[PDB]
C-alpha cells in the first residue's frame, strides 16, 4: 500500500 | 448499465482514459528497443549507491503512481465514489497497476525494461541490493509479454485491479460493486468482440499481483 | 512542560522550516533586481488565461507539495491519525502558502518573485481577476511591514497548519495538544527575541481563511474545465 497520504497527494495537488 | 451500448461507451471511457495517461507511448517504447546500455553505461548505474538509485527510482515510481492516479480519476464512476474509498482502492492497487504497465516497458526478447531513456537488463539495479525483488518482476513481466496484451486489454484490466470491492476498508462496498461488475462485463464484452477470450484463462492468478507488491511494499523512505 | 522541552520544539519547528522553505531567503533577496522588463511583462500578459493557469496551478501545486512536507516534519504530526492529518493539510495548506508568499514579496516596488524574475501584478493580466491578485499583494505587502523572521514564520504557519477547530477531525484533543505546544514555542520564541510585538500585527484566522476562500472558488473551476499534473520531490 501506498500511505494514505501520498495518495491524497496524488488525487488532490492542489485541494 | 442494463444496456449492451452503454457498456461499449464504457469500454471506449476506459481506453481513452488510458491512452490519456499512459504516460510512456506504446509506438515510441518499441521504436526505443534498440537503445540499449553500454557496458560502460550499466557499470556506472552498478557503481553508484544504493541510495541514489533508491532516489532514482523512487521518484520514477512516484511519477509512474502519479499516472495510475490521473487513469482512476477518469474512471467513469470512481469520482462519484467518496473519497475514503478513492484512497483505498488507489493505495491498494496503484502500485499493482504499476507493475502490470511495466509489461509494455519490458522487452522479452533481451530481459530489458526501459529506464531512463535506454533498456537494460536486471543488473542495472544491483546496487540496490535486492535480486530477487527485481528478479520476480522481471519474470513476472515476461509472462505479461506472452500474452501479447493490446493497450485496451491493459486498460480494462488494470481498472479491475484498481475497481476491486474486497479492499478492506471500503465505506460504500456495494458502490465499488456496481462499478467492478460492469468493469468485468466490459472486459469480457470486449474480448469477445475482439476473438480474445483466450486470454481470461492466461491472465496472472489471484493474489500474484498482491503477492509480488506486498513484497515490495516493505522498504524505509 | 519544561522550557528545556519547549526551546527544542522551537528548534525543532524551525528546522523543518529550513528545510522546507523551497525559496532559500538569502536567494530571494539576491534576486531583487531581476525584475521583468516592460515587453516580457507584455508578454506574460498576451498569454492565454489557460496557459497562465496552468503555470500558476504548477507553482501552486509545488509550493503546496513544500508545505505538506513542512507538515511531516513537524514533531507529533505523523503521529496523527491518517484522516486528521488530512484535514489539518486541506483546511491550513494554501493558508500556509499564502503566508510563505511574503518571502518572495518585495515591498519596495510592489512585485513578486514568479518564474525567475520580480514583477508586479500586472503579470497576471490574462487571468481576468485582478481583484483577488490585488488581495494578495495587499496582503503580502501588510505582512512585510512585519520583517518575519524565517522562524517567525516557521512557527506562525506551524500554527496555520496545527489547529484543532478544523471540522472533521477525530482525534481532536491529540490536535489540541499539539496546537498548545506550538503556541508555547511561539509565545516563548518571541519573548527570547524580544519580538512580542509582532502577535498583536498578525492577520486574525478569519482573514487568511477568507483570502483563501476567495480563490477556492475560481480554482476549482479553473482545475475541473483542464486540469494539471505535476512532479513530486
Ligand atoms: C512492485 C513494483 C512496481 C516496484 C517497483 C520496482 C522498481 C524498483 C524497486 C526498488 C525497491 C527498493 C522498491 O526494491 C521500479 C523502479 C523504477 C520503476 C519504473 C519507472 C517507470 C515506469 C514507466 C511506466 O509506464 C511502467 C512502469 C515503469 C517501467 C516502472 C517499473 C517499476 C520500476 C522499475
Ligand atoms: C496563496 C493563494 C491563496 C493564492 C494563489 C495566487 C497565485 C495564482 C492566483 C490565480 C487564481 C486564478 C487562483 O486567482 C499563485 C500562482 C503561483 C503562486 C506562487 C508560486 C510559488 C511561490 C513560492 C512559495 O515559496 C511562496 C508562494 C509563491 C510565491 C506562490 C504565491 C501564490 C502564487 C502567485
Amino acid at each position: 500500500h501506498v500511505e494514505r497520504l501520498q495518495i491524497f497527494q496524488h488525487l488532490h495537488p492542489i485541494v | 448499465y442494463a444496456s449492451l451500448t452503454e457498456i461499449e461507451h464504457l469500454v471506449q471511457s476506459v481506453c481513452k482514459s488510458y491512452r490519456e495517461t499512459c504516460q510512456l507511448r506504446l509506438e515510441d517504447l518499441l521504436r526505443q528497443r534498440s537503445n540499449i546500455f553500454s557496458r560502460e553505461e550499466v557499470t556506472g548505474y552498478q557503481r553508484k549507491s544504493m541510495w541514489e538509485m533508491w532516489e532514482r527510482c523512487a521518484h520514477h515510481l512516484t511519477e509512474a503512481i502519479q499516472y495510475v492516479v490521473e487513469f482512476a480519476k477518469r474512471l467513469s464512476g470512481f469520482m462519484e465514489l467518496c473519497q475514503n474509498d478513492q484512497i483505498v482502492l488507489l493505495k491498494a492497487g496503484a502500485m499493482e497497476v504499476v507493475l502490470v504497465r511495466m509489461c509494455r516497458a519490458y522487452n522479452a526478447d533481451n530481459r530489458t525494461v526501459f529506464f531512463e531513456g535506454k533498456y537494460g537488463g536486471m543488473e542495472l539495479f544491483r546496487a540496490l541490493g535486492c535480486s530477487e525483488l527485481i528478479s520476480s518482476i522481471f519474470d513476472f513481466s515476461h509472462s505479461l509479454s506472452a500474452l501479447h496484451f493490446s493497450e485496451d486489454e491493459i486498460a480494462l484490466y488494470t481498472a479491475l485491479v484498481l475497481i476491486n470491492a474486497h479492499r478492506p476498508g471500503l465505506q460504500e462496498k456495494r458502490k465499488v460493486e456496481q462499478l467492478q461488475y460492469n468493469l468485468e462485463l466490459a472486459f469480457h464484452h470486449h474480448l469477445c468482440k475482439t476473438h480474445r477470450q483466450s486470454i481470461l484463462a492466461k491472465l496472472p492468478p489471484k493474489g500474484k499481483l498482491r503477492s509480488l507488491c506486498s513484497q515490495h511494499v516493505e522498504r524505509l523512505q
